[PDB]
C-alpha cells in the first residue's frame, strides 16, 4: 500500500502545489501514480461537495494515525474563520479534525510554516501558520518547508526520502529538514565573487547588471535566507532569482514580507555589529 | 422567491436546493449553491468565494516598487500577471516607459504564462468533467490508436502499445484499491459520454500534459528566475541582456539562455497544435448535443485588449479590446478603465462594507472593509452554513459592473471581441476550428448535419472550452514572433532592458495615480493605485474571476457563473457534473477573485 | 605473395588493390586495403592505425595519482574507460581498497558508458552501412507505421503523420542539394537490403538516438562533473555523499540528485528494449542472408571479466572473462593479466623499435619507441602513401598476442564467454534474440528456416552488431541494480566515498607495480603501471582496438579486423559497403589503438 | 543555403566531437539539418576513401573563402607528420590545403587551441595547434574555444552567434570569445563562500567535502582558468567538476599537463 496523503489548502495563493507538478525527478505523475496515494487535495480531485468530504471522513477512520497531513496555506482566526470557508465551516475546523489523526505534517510552503503575504502588516484574517494554530501541545512532527513556493525537487525531495529511508528527516530548529535549508543563499551564491570584490549592480542594467555582479545593492536577502534555491536551483535546475538578475526578496525566511522593502538592502552583515 | 433580473434571468429558489462546498478542482475555495425544478433543470444560482486574505488592505502605506511582489502572490495559479499588472500600474501612474526589450520580454512571460495556464487548467482540472477514468479501462488499445490517428494525425505517439501501457498502469491503480483523486468521482453518471477509447486518449493525454508542463515555465525561470512567481520591477526587467561582452556567460540572458528560450517556445507551440487543441475539438465533437452554458457570452462580454504589435499602441492589439453588449456583436463600445462611470464595484451581496452601500466604486475609490454577515434566512448558523441566504451578503467576492451591466470575460470574451473586430488569426482560428468539429462530428455520427450558428457555437461550455485552447495556441504562435524581434533587437544594438530615470522616488510626484491592464489566463485584469509622498495611498485590483464569479448588484443583475448554470438539465442532481463542467469552463480562480 | 597463417588464412595480394583512406565513422584515423579476386571476393586485409600519440611516453617520471586524467584523454568516445583503468592499476600496486559506494558508482558510471557508447555507435556510426537514407524518401509512411508497430510494440512513436513528418524533413535536405554526410554515400550499392519502410524507421530511429544519447550520461555529469572526461580518483570517488546532514543540498550527492540518477537509468532501460534492441534484430532479419564478418569470433575471444556482484571477488563477474581457443567453448582458459607468457605485444609489422624484436613483451616490461619507416616494396613515398607494404611495418598500433594466439574482443566475445559459461541472463537474451530474429525473417520470408546454429549466427557481422545492442540493454539492468545497492547501502548507514589511507606517496613502497582492467565497450582493456620512488616508471596500455586492429605478429597469425574481411564478396569493391559494414561491426576506436 | 563547415580530425580523442552533440539547445540534429551544412566530418560520413576525399575537393572549389574550417585535433610535425596520415599524406597537408581557401577557423578544444594531451612532455610527435602550425602571416580569423572539450552549448552558442549576428564574436588575446572564456571558474564559483571563510576539503570525503566546501586545497585550478564551467555548466547545465566534488584540473587553459599535480595547490 502507497502511503496515505491528505493535502489541505487553506488561505493560499496554490503556488505550492505548482511548484510540486514542476518536479522534474521524481515526476508528480509517478509520485502520485507509484508513491504516495494522495487521498485528497481538492486542486485534482475528481469529487466535489458531500462526495468530497466522505473521503476526509473516511480515510481519517480507515488511516487513523497512519496518513501524513499535508497543508498549504493557512487558518485564519479572523471573522470567526470564515474568511476561509470549507464545507460551510471554518477551514480551522478541518486542520484541527485532520491534525488529530495523522502521522505527521508537513506544512508545505511559507503559508503553512510562517505566515505569508495574508499574515503581513496588518493581517485583516489573523492568519496562522499551522504550528502555532495547533499549540506547544501538538504531539506530532510538524515539518516545515518553507519558500513562495518551496523548490519542486525540494518538495519531492522530502517525500522521497520518507518513502525511500523511512524516518522524517533531521530538521532544524526552526522544523526545516537540513537536507535542503541548512545553508544561506549567500553561502552558496556564484555571485560571491563579485560581493567579495566590491563589485555590484549599483543601478538597474548597469554594466554589473550586464556582467552578473552582486545583487547585494539592489536589495538581495540571500545573506539571511536559508534555502537550497542556489545549490539546488529552481524548474529542473533551470535558475534561480539571482541568476536572472533580481536579489533574493528573503521567500523562505519567517516574516519576510516585513522584514524591509525588497530594495533595501540586507542586515547583519559586519561581524563588528 | 421569483427575481425577475434586469438581465433577463427569473432566480427562482423554490426547488429542491443543491449544495456543492468545496468545489473542487478551481484554484480556491469556492461555494456553489443551485435550484432545481421537478424536472431536474437549475432555475437559481448562487456563487459564493469562500475565502479572503486582504492584499489590498496589506498594501496600504509600502513603497509601490514593492507592490508587485505582493501582488503576484494574489496566485500562483495565474502566477506573473499581477506583477504584470502592478508594474504597469506604477508606470502609468509615474509617467515610466519601458525599453522595448522589457515590453518584449513581459509579453513573452505573459504568453508562456498564458499556454501553461490553459493547458493545465483543461487537463488537469477541466477534463475529468468530460473523461471517466474508468471507462477507460475498457477500452480496445487499436481503435483508441486509430482515434488518436484521426484526432491528430502529427501527434507521434498513438501506438496501440503504448495505449495498452497506459490503461494498464491506470488499471494496476485501481485494482490497488487505493483511487486517490478519482475516489467518488460521478463515474455511473450518464452525464459523461465519451466512448472508452476516448476517455483512455484524454487520460493518456492527461498524464502527456502534466509531463510537458513543467518545461515551457522554464521559460518564466530564465527571464524571471523561477516559477511559480518569477521576478519583475518597476521600469523594466532584471535580466539583463549580455551577448558577446565581457563576462557574457555571467549574465542573465547571454546566447545560451535565447537558444533555450528557443527551444522551449517551439516544444510549447507543438504541444498546442498536436496535443491540446486537437483533443478539444474533438472532446467537444463527443459532446456535440451539450450545448448548454452559454450564459452571459451570448450577450455582454469584455476585455480591456491586449498584446499590440506597437508597444503603447492600442490600436494594434492582437487581442483587441472592448465591450459587447446586448448580443450587438456589430457595436464595440470602447472601455476605458480611467473612466469612473465605467468599472465600478458594488458590495451590497458581498461580506464588505461600504458607507454608501447604494454605490458603485471605481477602483481608484475603492474601499475593502470586511463584513462577515450572514442574512437572516440562511439556514445554519454563522460558522456553519448549510444553504445560504442569496438574498443578503452572499460571497467574499464584490460585484464589478461595467456602466452597470454585468459582463463574462475570459479567452471566449477576448475571441468573440477580436472575432468582431476582423482579427484575421482569430477568425481563421474560428472558421477552421468549427470545420474541424463538424469534420469529428461527421465521424461519430455519420448523418451529422453542420453547425453553422456562431453565436450558439462559441456562446455555450463547449465554446468557451475551445475559445481557451485556441488563444492558447495563438499565444505561442504571437511568442514566437516577439522572440523574433528580442533578437533583431539585438542584432539592431539593443540589448537594454531598463529605465532608471524614475526609480528614485525623489523623482515621482507628491501624488500620483495609475491603471495598468493585463489580458490575463481567466479575463480582464487591472491594479488601480493611488500614491502619496511615496507610499500607496490605495490599491484596488479587480480581476477577472471577480467579473465572473460576482455575486448580484443592487438591481438584481446576475454575473457569469450564475447565468451560465440557469436553464442547465442535470442527470442526478446530487452528482452536479453539469455544473462542475459549466463552472469550470470560466477557470475559477478564487483567491484571485477575492485577492 | 600468398602467406598461410598459423591461424589458418591464406593473404593474397595479387589481384586487384583497394585502399580506403580515410576510413570514416570510426574514432581517428584508420586505413585499410583489401586485394580481391576475379570473383570480387577479399583474399588479403590489411589494417592500418594512422594515428599515434605516445601517452605512455607522456606518462613517465609524473605521478601515479594524476594518470587518470592524463590517459582519459587516449579517448573521447570511450571516455572515463581509461580512467577507470589508471585507477584500478595504482589500487593494485599499492593494495588499496576502495569503498563499497565507491565500486558501485565506478560500475554506474562503466554501464553509462557502455549504453551511450552502444547507442550511438549502433546509429550514428554503424547504421548508414545498413541504411539507405534516400530509399527512405520513397517509405509508405502507413506501412512504416505499420513495420514500427511489429518491431517494437511498445514504442509510443508509431504514427503515420510523424514518419511522414520525419521524410519531408529528410526530403527537404536532399533537395536543398546540400547533402553534408549523405553526399557521395554509395546509395546505389544493391548491397543495401532494406525496404524504403525499414530505412525510413531507422532513419527516424537515428534521430530519436541523437536525441536521446545527451540524457544518458547526465549520470557522468552527476558522479563526475561533466560528460566527455568525467573526473575519478585514486581512492574512491569524488562526488560526495550527505543525504540528511548539514548542507547536503550543496553535497555532490544529496536526495535531488539520487532521484535525477534514478529517472535518467530508466530512460535509457527504456531506450535500449523499446528502440535499440529491437532495430538490431529487425535489421538483421532483413540482412538474414548476409552471414560474412565472423573471423576470429567463432575461433579464438577473450576478455578479462567484468561486474562482480561482490566486490573485489571475480568469480561473480557478470560479464565473466577468460579465453576460449580453436572454436571449444567447452574449455573457458583463465586469463591472468599479470602473467607474462600471456599478454604479450610484438611490434615487427608496427611502427615502434625494441631492442630485439623478436620478442613479445609482456606490459610490464613494454617500450614505446616509435619508428615509422615503410617497407620497400612501398608504392608512394614516406609522406604519400598509395598501397603500403604489409610485409614490413604498416600500422601505427602495436601486435597484442595472447599466449601467442590472435583473438577477437569486444561484445561479441563476452557474449560467447558468458554464454558458455552459464549466464542465464545472457543465454536469456541470447535464445529470446533468436527467436525474434527468426519470427522477423518468417515474416519477411514465410518459407523461412530458422537459423538454430549458434555459431554461425553470433559469428559474424551481423551477431558481433546484436551482441552489442544486448550487452547495452544488459548494461542497463546491471545499472538499475547497482543503484539499488548504492541507496540500500546509503539506507544502511554508509555514506563513504574515499579511502585516503594511501593518498600521500610517503605511505607506497619504494618500488611497485599494478594492472588494472575493464571490460571497456570495444572489449578488453587494461592498463599495466610500474612506480617508482613515487614516479611513474613504466605505464603500458593495452586496448580493445589494439587487439582486434593489430597487424600481423612474426608468425604471421592475422589480427580480428583483417580475419573477419577475408572471404567476403563485394557488390562493387569501389564502393566497400560491405568492408565498412564489417569493420565498422568491431567499432574501432582508433585513438585508442594507437594511444 | 546553409553556411558550409568542412569538420577536420587530427590528432584527437574526439572528445569535443562528442561534446557538441550533448548540445540541449539547439539540438545537434537541428545543427545539421537546418543551420550549417556539415560538408565534411570524418566521424559521421557516409562516403569513406576516395568518396570522402573528392568532397573536400569539390567543397574547397565550390565554396573557395565561404566555408568555416572547424578543427579538432592538432598536427604533429615529427614522424614526417606521419604519425597522422589521412588520404596517404600528413595531416599537416590537409590542414594547410583547407586553411588557404577557409572564409574563417574555429579551433576546437584545447588540442585545436593549444596542443592538449599529446603535447604534454615531451611531446613525441611534435603536436602543434593550428594556429602556430599556421604561422603568424595566417590572415583570417583563428576562433579558439578551448576546453577538453569545451562545454556543448558554448560550441552551438558560438556557431549560432555566427549564423544569427552575422559577426566573429569579439574575442580575447588569446583568441577566445568573450561570449564564454572572459571569466575564470573562481570568478563565479558557488563554493566561493568557503573559499572565503576558509573552509575546505582537506581530506577526500571528509566533512568539508560532505558540506561541498571549497577544493583550493585539493588542487583546484579554478582561480588561473577561464570557462563557462561555473556559470553555463555541463551537460544541459547538471553539473561541472566542482559541483561534482573534484577540483577544476585548468583544461581549457594553454600548458594545463604541465603544470603541475593536478592535486597541488594554484600559484
Ligand atoms: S548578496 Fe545576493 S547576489 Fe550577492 S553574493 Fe550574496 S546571495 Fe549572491
Ligand atoms: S578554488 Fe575552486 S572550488 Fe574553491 S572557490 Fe575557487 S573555483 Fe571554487
Ligand atoms: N487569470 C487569472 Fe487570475 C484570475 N481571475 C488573475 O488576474
Ligand atoms: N571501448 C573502448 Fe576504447 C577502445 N578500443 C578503450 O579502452
Ligand atoms: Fe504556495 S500558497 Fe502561494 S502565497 Fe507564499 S507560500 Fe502561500
Ligand atoms: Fe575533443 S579532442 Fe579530446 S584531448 Fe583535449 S581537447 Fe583534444
Ligand atoms: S526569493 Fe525565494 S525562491 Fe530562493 S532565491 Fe530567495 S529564497
Ligand atoms: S577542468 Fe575543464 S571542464 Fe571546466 S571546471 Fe576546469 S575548465
Ligand atoms: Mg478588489
Ligand atoms: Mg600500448
Ligand atoms: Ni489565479
Ligand atoms: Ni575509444
Ligand atoms: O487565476
Amino acid at each position: 500500500p502507497r502511503t496515505p496523503v491528505i493535502w489541505l489548502h487553506g488561505l493560499e495563493c496554490t503556488c505550492c502545489s505548482e511548484s510540486f507538478i514542476r518536479s522534474a525527478h521524481p515526476l508528480a505523475k509517478d509520485v502520485v501514480l507509484s508513491m504516495i496515494s494522495l487521498d485528497y487535495d481538492d486542486t485534482l480531485m475528481a469529487a466535489s461537495g458531500h462526495a468530497a468530504e466522505a473521503i476526509l471522513d473516511e480515510i481519517k477512520e480507515k488511516y487513523k494515525g497512519n496518513y501524513i497531513l499535508a497543508v498549504e496555506g493557512n487558518p485564519p482566526l479572523n471573522q470567526d474563520g470564515m474568511s476561509c470557508i470549507i464545507g460551510g465551516r471554518p477551514f480551522s475546523e478541518q486542520l484541527k479534525r485532520m491534525a488529530d489523526d495523522a502521522k505527521a505534517i508537513i506544512s508545505w510552503g511559507s503559508c503553512a510554516s510562517w505566515g505569508c503575504v495574508q499574515a503581513a502588516k496588518p493581517n485583516p484574517t489573523q492568519a496562522t501558520p499551522v504550528h502555532k494554530f495547533l499549540g506547544g501541545g501538538y504531539d506530532k512532527p510538524i515539518i516545515k518547508v518553507p519558500g513562495c513556493p518551496p523548490i519542486a525537487e525540494v518538495m519531492t525531495g522530502v517525500i522521497t526520502y520518507m518513502l525511500t529511508f523511512d524516518r522524517i528527516p533531521e530538521l532544524d530548529r526552526q522544523g526545516r529538514p537540513k537536507m535542503f535549508y541548512s545553508q544561506r543563499i549567500h553561502d552558496k551564491c556564484y555571485r560571491r565573487p563579485h560581493f567579495d570584490a566590491g563589485q555590484f549592480v549599483e543601478e538597474w542594467d548597469d554594466e554589473g547588471a550586464r556582467k552578473g555582479y552582486c545583487l547585494y545593492k539592489v536589495g538581495c536577502k540571500g545573506p539571511t535566507t536559508y534555502n537550497a534555491c542556489s545549490t539546488v536551483r529552481w524548474n529542473g535546475g533551470t535558475s534561480f532569482p539571482i541568476q536572472s538578475g533580481h536579489g533574493c526578496i528573503g521567500c523562505s525566511e519567517d516574516g519576510f514580507w516585513d522584514k524591509g522593502s525588497f530594495y533595501s538592502r540586507d542586515t547583519e552583515m559586519n561581524a563588528f555589529g | 422567491s421569483v427575481l425577475n433580473t434586469p438581465n433577463h434571468y427569473k432566480m427562482d429558489n423554490s426547488g429542491r436546493r443543491v449544495v456543492i462546498d468545496p468545489v473542487t478542482r478551481i484554484e480556491g475555495h469556492m461555494r456553489c449553491e443551485v435550484n432545481v425544478d421537478e424536472n431536474n433543470v437549475i432555475q437559481n444560482a448562487v456563487s459564493t468565494g469562500t475565502m479572503w486574505r486582504g492584499l489590498e488592505v496589506i498594501l496600504r502605506g509600502r513603497d509601490p516598487r514593492d507592490a508587485w511582489a505582493f501582488v503576484e502572490r494574489i496566485c500562483g495559479v495565474c502566477t506573473g500577471c499581477h506583477a504584470l499588472a502592478s508594474v504597469r500600474a506604477v508606470e502609468d501612474a509615474l509617467d515610466i516607459k519601458i525599453p522595448h526589450n522589457a515590453t518584449l520580454i513581459r509579453e513573452i512571460m505573459a504568453k508562456t504564462l498564458q499556454i501553461h495556464d490553459h493547458i493545465v487548467h483543461f487537463y488537469h482540472l477541466h477534463a475529468l468533467d468530460w473523461v471517466n477514468p474508468v471507462n477507460a479501462l475498457k477500452a480496445d488499445p487499436q481503435a483508441t490508436s486509430e482515434l488518436q490517428k484521426l484526432v491528430s494525425p502529427h501527434h507521434p505517439m498513438s501506438s496501440p502499445g503504448y495505449f495498452k501501457d497506459i490503461q494498464i498502469r491506470i488499471q494496476k491503480f485501481v485494482d490497488s484499491g487505493q483511487l486517490g483523486i478519482f475516489k467518488n468521482g460521478y463515474w455511473s453518471n450518464p452525464a459523461y459520454k465519451l466512448s472508452p477509447e476516448a476517455d483512455l486518449m484524454a487520460v493518456t493525454h492527461y498524464l502527456e500534459a502534466l509531463d510537458f508542463q513543467k518545461e515551457i515555465v522554464k521559460i518564466h525561470a530564465i527571464f524571471g528566475g523561477k516559477n511559480p512567481h518569477p521576478n519583475y520591477m518597476v521600469g523594466g526587467v532584471p535580466c539583463a541582456i549580455n551577448i558577446d561582452g565581457d563576462m557574457a556567460a555571467g549574465a542573465p540572458i547571454n546566447m545560451e539562455r535565447l537558444n533555450f528560450v528557443k527551444s522551449l517556445i517551439e516544444q510549447g507551440r507543438t504541444f498546442n497544435t498536436n496535443v491540446y487543441v486537437p483533443d478539444v475539438i474533438a472532446i467537444a465533437a463527443f459532446y456535440r448535443d451539450w450545448l448548454y452554458g452559454g450564459g452571459l457570452s451570448a450577450t455582454n462580454v469584455m476585455d480591456y485588449g491586449a498584446y499590440p504589435k506597437t508597444p503603447y499602441d492600442k490600436s494594434t492589439d492582437q487581442l483587441p479590446g472592448g465591450a459587447i453588449i446586448n448580443g450587438d456583436w456589430g457595436k464595440i463600445h470602447p472601455v476605458d478603465p480611467r473612466d469612473p462611470e465605467q468599472v465600478q464595484e458594488f458590495v451590497t451581496h458581498s461580506w464588505y462594507k461600504y458607507p454608501d452601500e447604494t454605490k458603485g466604486l471605481h477602483p481608484w475609490d475603492g474601499i475593502t472593509e470586511p463584513n462577515y454577515e450572514l442574512g437572516s434566512k440562511t439556514k445554519g448558523s454563522r460558522t456553519n452554513i448549510i444553504e445560504i441566504d442569496e438574498s443578503a451578503k452572499y460571497s467574499w467576492i464584490k460585484s464589478p459592473r461595467w456602466r452597470g451591466h454585468a459582463v463574462e470575460v475570459g479567452p471566449l470574451a477576448r475571441y468573440i471581441l477580436a472575432y468582431a473586430q476582423g482579427v484575421e488569426y482569430v477568425k481563421t482560428q474560428v472558421h477552421t476550428s468549427l470545420n474541424r468539429f463538424n469534420a469529428v462530428c461527421r465521424l461519430l455520427d455519420p448523418n451529422h448535419k453542420d453547425i453553422t450558428d456562431l453565436k450558439a457555437f462559441l456562446g455555450s461550455t463547449i465554446g468557451r472550452t475551445l475559445a481557451r485552447a485556441l488563444e492558447s495556441e495563438y499565444c505561442g504562435d504571437m511568442m514566437l514572433d516577439d522572440f523574433n524581434q528580442l533578437i533583431s533587437n539585438i542584432k539592431n544594438g539593443d540589448s537594454s532592458t531598463a529605465n532608471t530615470d524614475k526609480w528614485d522616488p525623489s523623482s515621482w510626484p507628491e501624488h500620483a495615480k495609475g491603471v495598468g491592464t493585463v489580458a490575463a489566463p481567466r479575463g480582464a485584469l487591472a491594479h488601480w493605485i493611488v500614491i502619496e509622498k511615496g507610499k500607496i495611498k490605495n490599491y484596488q485590483c479587480v480581476v477577472p474571476t471577480t467579473w465572473n464569479g460576482s455575486p448580484r448588484d443592487p438591481k438584481g443583475n446576475i454575473g457569469a457563473f450564475e447565468a451560465s448554470l440557469m436553464g442547465t438539465p442535470m442527470e442526478r442532481p446530487d452528482e452536479p457534473v453539469e455544473v462542475l463542467r459549466t463552472l469550470h469552463s470560466f477557470d475559477p480562480c478564487l483567491a484571485c477573485s477575492t485577492h
